[PDB]
RNA sequence: UAUAUAUAUAUAUAUAUAUAUAUAUAUAUAUAUAUAUAUAUAUAUAUAUAUA
RNA sequence: UAUAUAUAUAUAUAUAUAUAUAUAUAUAUAUAUAUAUAUAUAUAUAUAUAUA
């Protein structure tokens, strides 16, 4: 526990005790082999390792994601009202909360502890088409967002 | 309750050595607590005032960890006792080897 | 004071008397036993974990109960919303006992929006934002508990106030469902052990028992059992069944300082010498079962030794069953009868059994019982009852009074309990040969037999074909073989589909509009293809039927002819788990082989149907008097005339669709289906029956063939 | 009523033939009944498949290598959070080997008497076999006592029997 | 409502807007009695149909 | 129209299937064909649903529960009966004047009750109903109770994901119907060559022996990753025994989405009950039970449709190629996909070719191709009922070389559908009939003088209608002809 | 090596006393870096023969807000996170796996 | 504030009821020992019958 | 001489019944202690009403 929890034993006689419960690494490290042995390589073995941590993360942490600061900071920003094309609106087009309270940031940061089984890659769909110009002000939004 | 407790400390002077009165576990503080958290800080200052009453040899160290415990973020000290920490416990000390 | 935490099994009695007769009837045996037992396992409890179920993880829920003391000593008080809670510390000023002021007390009476100000700074108030913890937390200290919700856990939940305030603030369900917490509590007592359905950390003086059996897939809490099971298991915490009834419990079978041996482990002498005239003059819903480990020995050898033969668990046998036939622990009974096959007690053992496994492993076996097995058993001992309850049996296979259908595979041992069981009795009305349906019924049916016809459409093929398609068959390894085995498959399909399908559909009242129907079908397609509105039950057996049919050589094939027919059935019947045949068994013939048990005598009763003259003579029917006619659509037993009077006066909701024919055959029709577990558990009912007229001299002549519509009314009889 | 005494003799359907043994019925069976080639399809080679198929019958094997070959299993997550049974304890005796009774000795009441002495007749049981012939076989756990054991045993039958069954 | 209104949160939202709504509609005098679409009138839909 | 079962021509052996896990069995690897390629897709579909966070979303929650209820609705008795046998003392608002058999009425009285407790009731009858048709059988309505409807979302959500990103639903989104007639435009444009297919029954042919056995098993696998402690929808995981080890049985728990499933098989392998109580016959109501789907509104069509793409996809794919002749035929045959070489909604559907190069493919290749896709068909009991003739039929839409044309007879001037023995009609509703029966003669394009000359006359008969109290007054009232002007007549 | 977890970005243990949105971080500087290159581009030339600079002004403007938004994401990465993973390596059933 | 009345709470006393514990008596059940009777099984002796 | 059947006597084993002794459990009666509830009396506190 990193050292949280600290916790200690009492001092006395504790005569016939037996806690059969460890081993060494070795066999840890075989039985891990043996485990990725037992699965279908392809994504199917990964998801439910990535999902069960993602869940544990969720559930244990300080850290609360609400964009209502980031949309009060944009929403007041004054522009003309006479213009064909509002980019505060291309934006918050954009950043569409899918209601999944953000399933994919959890996703990302649990992959990492198991990087070398699964990957996460930026889904094609989410790039600007080649056939744009860096005018087209949804594709520059597109491309921005990747960057990040 | 007639405030059976406070007779039972005194009762117990004349029989320690066959029954030692201690500090009830949960009037403790948790020890992850800080010493923000006023009513740690109140049961902190009931269990030093508290303390003399029982009979329990180490109720000094444990009314003194109990206070170590909340100031641990703001006072970091060492604990020259290897096992231990200044979030362990008040009640776990115990123990003279310990102190 | 022991505690046992105990979680039910798969089909666990609740409605007992004593939750203790589920777990081990055993314990009930002798006073010097009972006497040692707590129970406490209340019903408030169980009706907040019933809705708590679907919204707490496993952990999450052991990890909330797991700390609540035996007897839960506190209450949940809910509060009335703040603009009727305030008038109550007026109408009794006392009753302010923390004396909020009477200002704030009127100022809330004149508000448009009463505040939680009533509520505010009330010790340990639980607001509507709250968790199940926070109420399981104050638990633990044992004093009452103010809440603003009902949907709480842990304490049984009543009114803190009288109901006036809180009528209109609930409704009259929800102000109704606190009365017993209302005036909850009720002692518990120091005995020698306690069990409990609430679970608690296992330790020095908390065991878990287990049963070897599945968990009630029902009950909310089956969840934890793998969880609790593992701790135990690593701690050597389990305790079988047995070990309750030793002075002194210890986990383990044999153990050096008892032999075991003494009435209350023989579970066989099953004993009621007690009554209280109560209305359950019998409740034939309630079955005692029992797993036996039976040991096998095969002839012995020149010098009249033996070999040291297997021992196999034999898993839920209805114990009536061997009571009634007089048999023994400790007795080797002959296992093979004079043309070799078993003994027919044995076979009603197997068939009426859930499971057969090997005695030590968990691994199941389907039993052969012909001359396959070289050095085959000829003798058989049972040793001893690895557990012995009492399961509930009401509706639980099948749903319906009119009929039910049982597929099983060609060769099981089906004329066995349908003939020889009520022939081992002949004395108290069981069924009518002429109401069950053997599967074979309509293949015998056609001019030539079906199987006749599939035979002679077969031959046209090339013999090696056919006979590279049997030894496929037979041969495991022979996966697929596409060409042989297809070619009698698309023959098979094609016959079946032509001519079984519009016999079968010619037959619908014969199946189901009867008294009451037990059915055999070779598989569920046999009556899905034709919409026969029958409930069919999946069973299986746990014997070999291959082996089986391949020793029944009088038959229109030469025994290869059955095997072709055997897998045909089988890859025309539909994929999806299967059932033990047994359970069902057990709930059709379980109830009446506790009759002879009975210590008075049965009363009879029947649910006739009347029928106006006027349509009967009007269908050219001759028939005296004026008074309706009536017909006994089912009758039904009871032992005690009171309740069972008393339980008379319902009036049924179900209508019968009566239709009958000149030459007298007679059909019946429930509009809206009579289910099982509307009857009243105290009835019994025979396993088939036929409708029949209650007085066939009032009819004269009987004229064309005539339908009406009735209602259903059950009645006395004499 | 259900038999309580074993058939003196087992009787074959159609053959009229007697047997001392239901093993010796259940190899005639297994033989001589099946060769019958009177239908369209009674060919002879089915009969070879039927034969075979009988003889290679066995369901009550512990172990099943055969068929548990191709048991493709996908790992579970729940599945191995069960931990092995490791604490078995036994208060019996520590032996897997058992003395026997192979040729039981003879009773004399008429002529040789006094050359043979049970320990039955003191009310007594003895330590050790004694009979005419006394042998030593494995049978595992055959005095274990406590708890049910691991659940896989071997037996083996004193030498005057086959005892193929373990190999 | 109880059917529609399975938890909580969407109730404690309803009711904190319509109560706002309300109020700003009044006091900022757009129009009162303006009928704008919300959960709670869905139910009395349904009633009606 | 029930009687009917689907012919396998190639069953799935009993021995390609695993251990039971309850109800389900699993689908072993080593086998393949059509079957193993549902079974996958199926499969994959289900794992993306399994992690979804989209749904435990309140909002959502209460758009699937309030989807459940309209105005109209069914099998109410055979509820009330059920619950009722359970000991289930359901609530009663009669005074409220409303339909018992409105599926808002059963729903009120489910609210409080906690769902497990209702689980025996999806075992329950389902009443049905009859919609005539101008060119056809009637069609089937089929409603089932709101708790049998709130099991089956599984199914639904599973079929609506294989729909929106596979082939993007082939328009089943339906968000204007009128999408389909440029497609169909194009689809008969002379370059192109076209071909028209649609299952003789799709309804009929699905069946739990073959098809949703498989569907079962892939969800149920499907959901495997996934917290196995997760209730869904208010149904809680449960125990259920894993017996594929014969060696090693065991029991697991499962997630609420499993349990759901282990249900549904049941259901489906038991086979629906219907129960007839047809009006027009006299007292001749019985009920039945039969494998054909319920089908009786678009929730169905995500279904069929689904299936219906995976199977054409397998067909193109893999047997094709692997069982044609012609090498012309090959040569064409791939390079071609459904993504942009086919469209279905429920039974109906559409294949176009790739444009052969300024040329056609032969007559002879094309029959080659149709008969083997109608062998496929018929190996999992599929009639493809399909017809090449250069046209485009497409929901009811008709296309010749570019020009769409109506078909008037299926909108005749004079009929109407009444499915009822009495019309049970006021008279003001005949105005709205003459509104509806102008906007279709234009709509179709007729001769627009003509037609409206005799829309007038039909509206000022219409004009004009009285009532009379059961036993007292008559009253009487017509409109001014400029009434009909503001409701759009010219 | 054992008992070790790598991991993608810079880390820092668990800070002592009460937690604050900070501006040093990595991701903070990537965030910083990368919005500022963006308004660049924006007023590259390439933009302004196409866009209206009203717009322009705008877009330069929403892009300006972001990068002052006081988010405490990239001082939880640094600092917090990487305990909580070492924490739940114990926990799931399967051991991290990583390159 | 004082007096009087009513209600509620707390303390003390008395009465009544219920529960629990302990002691004594009686009854019933179960177990163990001893005695007596009856039944069944086995052994031995005697008589009678039948067979060899 | 041996086997079988029947009767009688004696011995051993098992079951059942009755009597006596010992142990355990349950019920009932009486005494004592403790707890809880209800009623009555007295004291104190709080609230309400009336009078000054
Ligand atoms: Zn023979």
């Amino acid at each position: 526990a990193n050292n949280l929890l600290n916790s200690t034993i009492p001092i006395s006689l504790r005569p016939t005790i037996l806690c059969p419960w460890f081993a060494s690494s070795e066999d840890l490290r075989l039985q891990q082999v043996m485990h990725l042995v037992n699965i279908s390589s392809n994504t199917a073995a990964a998801l439910p390792l990535v999902e069960a941590l993602s869940t544990l993360l969720r559930s244990v942490t300080p850290l609360v994601l609400d964009p209502t600061v980031l949309t009060n900071a944009i929403t007041t920003i004054s522009e003309s009202t006479t213009q064909t094309i509002s980019p505060i609106s291309e934006i918050l087009r954009l950043l569409q909360p899918m209601g999944n309270d953000y399933a994919a940031f959890w996703k990302c940061i649990a992959s990492w502890a198991y990087n070398g089984l699964v990957t996460t890659v930026l889904s094609e769909d989410a790039f600007p088409d080649s056939s744009q110009s860096i005018t087209h002000l949804p594709s520059m939004w597109k491309c921005l967002f990747l960057t990040l | 309750n007639d405030y059976a407790a406070f007779w039972k400390c005194i009762a117990s002077w004349a029989y320690n050595g066959l029954v030692t009165t201690v500090l009830s576990e949960d009037a403790f503080p948790d020890s992850s607590q800080s010493i923000t958290h006023l009513p740690s800080m109140w049961k902190c200052l009931f269990l030093t005032l508290a303390g003399p009453m029982t009979s329990d040899p180490h109720s000094p160290v444990k009314v003194f960890m109990a206070l170590a415990n909340l100031l641990a973020q703001p006072e970091p000290i060492a604990i020259g006792v290897p096992g231990m920490h200044q979030t362990t416990p008040a009640s776990q000390f115990s123990h003279p080897g310990v102190w | 004071m022991i505690t046992i935490v105990v979680i039910p099994t798969a089909h666990f009695s609740w409605t007992d008397t004593n939750f203790l007769n589920s777990v081990d009837y055993r314990l009930t045996s002798q006073p010097k036993i009972r006497d040692r037992f707590a129970v406490y396992a209340p019903g408030w409890l169980r009706r907040q974990l019933d809705e708590f179920s679907a919204s707490l993880t496993a952990s999450e829920l052991l990890q909330a109960l797991q700390t609540i003391p035996i007897p839960v000593k506190a209450r949940c008080l809910l509060l009335p919303k703040p603009k009727r809670f305030a008038q109550w510390l007026l109408d009794v000023p006392s009753a302010n006992i923390w004396h909020i002021p009477v200002t704030t007390l009127r100022a809330t009476v004149a508000s448009k929006h009463p505040s939680s100000d009533v509520y505010n700074y009330i010790p340990d108030h639980v607001p509507p934002s709250a968790e199940f913890d926070t109420v399981t937390r104050r638990v633990a200290a044992g004093r009452d508990i103010y809440v603003r919700s009902t949907k709480v856990l842990g304490a049984p939940l009543c009114l803190a106030a009288p109901a006036k305030y809180y009528a209109g603030y609930l409704s009259t369900h929800q102000l109704d469902g606190v009365y017993p917490d209302n005036w909850a509590p009720d002692n518990f007592h120091k005995r020698e052990f306690c069990l409990t359905i609430l679970p608690s950390l296992l330790g020095p003086r908390t065991f878990l028992l287990d049963v070897d059996a599945d968990r009630d897939a029902s009950y909310p809490l089956s969840v934890l059992w793998p969880q609790l099971r593992v701790l135990a298991l690593k701690s050597r915490l389990l305790l079988p069944p047995v070990a309750l009834l030793r002075r002194v419990v210890d986990p383990g079978l044999k153990p050096t300082w008892s032999a075991d041996s003494d009435a209350a482990f023989r579970a066989l002498r099953l004993s009621r010498p007690s009554s209280a005239s109560k209305p359950t003059g019998f409740d034939f819903s309630a079955l005692p079962v029992v797993d036996i480990i039976c040991l096998f020995e095969s002839e012995p050898d020149d010098h009249g030794r033996v070999a040291p033969g297997t021992r196999l668990t034999i898993h839920s046998v209805p114990t009536d069953l061997l009571t009634s036939l007089s048999i023994q622990e400790g007795v080797r009974y002959p296992l093979r009868q004079e043309s070799g096959m078993f003994v027919p007690w044995v076979l009603l053992a197997l068939l009426m059994s859930d499971d057969v496994t090997i005695s030590g492993t968990r691994r199941s076996v389907k039993l052969e019982t012909a001359h396959a097995s070289a050095r085959p058993f000829v003798h058989i001992t049972v040793e001893r009852c690895a557990s012995a309850r009492v399961v509930d049996v009401r509706g639980s296979p099948a749903m319906y009074a009119n009929a039910v259908c049982l597929t099983l595979p060609k060769g099981s041992y089906k004329s066995t309990i349908i003939d020889t069981l009520p022939a081992m009795f002949s004395d108290l009305s069981i069924l009518e040969q002429a109401a069950v349906i053997d599967s074979d019924a309509l293949g015998d049916s056609l001019r030539p037999s079906f199987e006749t016809q599939f035979l002679e459409r077969l031959e046209n093929l090339d013999p090696k074909l056919l006979d590279r398609a049997v030894a496929s068959i037979l041969s495991p390894a022979s996966d697929t073989s596409d060409d042989a085995v297809t070619t009698v498959l698309d023959v098979f399909n094609a016959l079946y589909r032509e001519v079984m399908t519009p016999a079968q559909r010619s037959r619908l009242p014969l199946l189901t509009q009867q008294g009451r129907v037990l059915a055999f079908a070779h598989s569920d397609y046999e009556l899905l293809s034709a919409n026969i509105p029958i409930q069919v039950v999946r069973g299986s057996i746990p014997i070999d039927h291959v082996v089986n049919l391949l020793a029944r050589r009088n038959r229109v094939g030469g025994t290869a002819l059955q095997v072709l027919l055997d897998y045909c059935y089988r890859t025309q019947a539909s994929p999806l788990a299967p059932t033990p045949a047994g359970r069902l068994y057990k709930q059709l013939f379980g109830p009446w082989l506790m009759v002879p048990r009975l210590s008075d005598p049965l009363i009879k009763l029947r649910l006739v149907a009347s029928a106006p003259a006027k349509v009967l003579r009007a269908a050219g029917w001759t028939i005296d008097g004026d008074p309706p006619l009536e017909v006994s659509c089912l009758c039904a037993y009871v032992t005690d005339r009171a309740m069972a009077a008393a339980l008379i006066e319902r009036r049924l909701d179900s209508r019968a669709l009566v239709n009958v024919g000149g030459d007298q055959l007679m059909f019946v029709e429930y509009a809206p289906p009579l289910p099982l577990v509307s009857i009243p558990r105290t009835f019994l009912l025979p396993v088939t029956y036929v409708v029949h007229w209650v007085s066939p001299q009032r009819v004269l002549l009987n004229g064309g063939n005539v339908s009406f519509t009735s209602g259903l009314e059950w009645t006395f009889d004499d | 009523v259900t038999p309580i005494v074993n058939p003196s003799s087992y009787v074959c359907n159609v053959c009229n033939a007697r047997f001392s043994t239901m093993s010796a019925l259940s190899e005639h069976l297994r033989s001589d009944h099946r060769d019958d080639a009177s239908t369209l399809l009674a060919t002879p080679m089915i009969n070879n498949a039927i034969r075979s198929f009988l003889t290679a019958w066995d369901g009550i094997r512990i172990l099943s290598p055969d068929v548990s070959s191709k048991h493709l299993s996908a790992y579970l997550d729940s599945a191995v959070a069960n931990g092995p049974e490791l604490i078995v304890e036994d208060t019996g005796l520590c032996t897997s080997f058992m003395l026997l009774d192979n040729i039981p000795s003879a009773h004399l009441t008429k002529e040789l008497i006094g050359f043979t002495w049970f320990m039955q007749m003191y009310q007594m049981t003895p330590p050790l076999p004694e009979g005419a012939v006394n042998r030593i076989v494995c049978m595992t756990n055959w005095a274990s006592l406590g708890d049910e054991g691991r659940g896989l045993e071997v037996r083996l039958p004193p030498p005057t029997d086959s005892s193929v069954h373990a190999y | 409502t109880e059917y529609l209104f399975y938890d909580s949160a969407l109730k404690a939202r309803v009711m904190k807007g319509r109560y706002n709504w309300e109020r700003l509609s009044s006091s900022l005098s757009l129009n009162v009695g303006s009928r704008v679409p919300s959960l709670f009138d869905v139910p009395g839909k349904w009633v009606a149909a | 129209e029930y009687s009917q079962v689907p012919d396998i021509k190639d069953p799935i052996p009993p021995s390609a299937w695993t251990g039971p896990i309850g109800n389900v069995r699993y689908l072993l690897p080593s086998v393949q064909g059509p079957a193993r390629h549902l079974y996958d897709t199926w499969r994959a579909a289900a794992r993306q649903i399994a992690q979804d966070p989209q749904w435990h979303d309140p909002l959502n929650q209460a758009i699937m529960r309030a989807q459940y209820v309209t105005a109209r609705g069914g099998s109410s008795a055979s509820l009330k009966f059920a619950l009722k046998v359970t000991g289930i003392v359901l609530p009663e608002y009669d005074d409220s004047k409303v339909k018992k058999s409105s599926k808002i009425y059963q729903a009120a009285q489910i609210a409080r009750i906690a769902f497990m407790l209702l689980i025996a009731a999806i075992h329950a009858e389902v009443t049905m109903g009859i919609r005539n048709q101008v060119q056809r059988r009637a069609r089937s309505i089929m409603p089932l109770n709101v708790i049998q409807q709130a099991i089956s979302a599984p199914h639904t959500l599973v079929a609506n994901y294989i729909n929106k990103h596979m082939n993007l639903s082939t328009t089943s989104g339906s968000v204007v119907t009128d999408k389909v007639i440029p497609l169909i435009l194009y689809a008969s444009t002379p370059p192109n060559t076209v071909v028209n297919v649609d299952i003789k029954a799709c309804d009929a042919s699905i069946t739990y022996n073959y098809f949703l056995s498989v569907i079962c098993g892939a969800m149920h696998e499907g959901f495997e990753v996934g917290n196995a402690d997760a209730a869904f929808m208010g149904v809680p995981s449960t125990i259920v025994s894993d017996r594929r080890s014969s060696v090693a049985p065991y029991s697991r728990p499962i997630s609420g989405l499993q349990t759901m499933v282990q249900h549904l098989a049941d259901l489906y392998a038991a086979g629906f009950r219907y129960s007839v109580s047809d009006a027009f016959s006299s007292g001749n109501k019985f009920s039945f039970p039969t494998s054909t789907f319920p089908s009786g509104s678009t929730a169905t069509s995500t279904e069929h449709t689904a299936n219906n793409s995976t199977m054409m996809e397998y067909f193109l794919n893999v047997h094709a190629p692997s069982h044609v002749k012609s090498a012309s035929l090959k040569r064409i045959l791939t390079d071609m996909t459904i993504q942009r070489n086919y469209v279905c909604q429920g039974d109906d559907g559409i294949l176009l070719l790739p444009h052969e190069a300024a040329s056609k493919i032969s007559a002879d290749d094309m029959n080659e191709l149709l008969t083997c896709l109608r062998d496929y068909g018929q190996l999992f009991g599929w009639n493809y009922d399909i017809d090449w003739s250069d046209t485009a039929e497409y929901l009811k839409l008709y296309a010749l070389m570019g020009c769409r044309i109506p078909n008037t007879s299926r909108h005749p001037p004079v009929g109407k559908e009444y499915a009822a023995p009495q019309t049970d009609e006021i008279w003001p509703s005949l105005i709205d009939i003459v509104i509806g029966h102008h906007l279709n003669g234009v709509t179709d394009v007729l001769n627009w003088r003509e037609w409206l000359r005799f829309s007038w006359a039909f509206a000022c008969y219409s004009s004009r209608g009285g009532y009379t109290n059961p036993k007292g007054q008559s009253f009487s009232a017509q409109y001014p002809w400029w009434t009909f002007v503001y409701l759009g007549i010219p | 090596p054992p008992n070790r977890m790598v991991y993608p970005w810079p880390n820092q243990p668990l800070p002592r006393l009460t937690v604050a949105p900070t501006y040093d971080s990595a991701m903070s500087n990537w965030i910083s870096t990368t919005i500022a290159f963006f308004i660049r581009v924006v007023n590259s030339v390439n933009m302004t023969a196409t866009v209206n600079d009203l717009t322009r002004r705008t877009m330069t403007g929403v892009m300006t807000a972001m990068r002052q938004v006081k988010t405490m994401t990239p001082f939880y990465i640094q600092h917090m996170c990487p305990t909580e993973l070492s924490v739940l390596a114990s926990v799931t059933v399967t051991p991290p796996f990583q390159v």
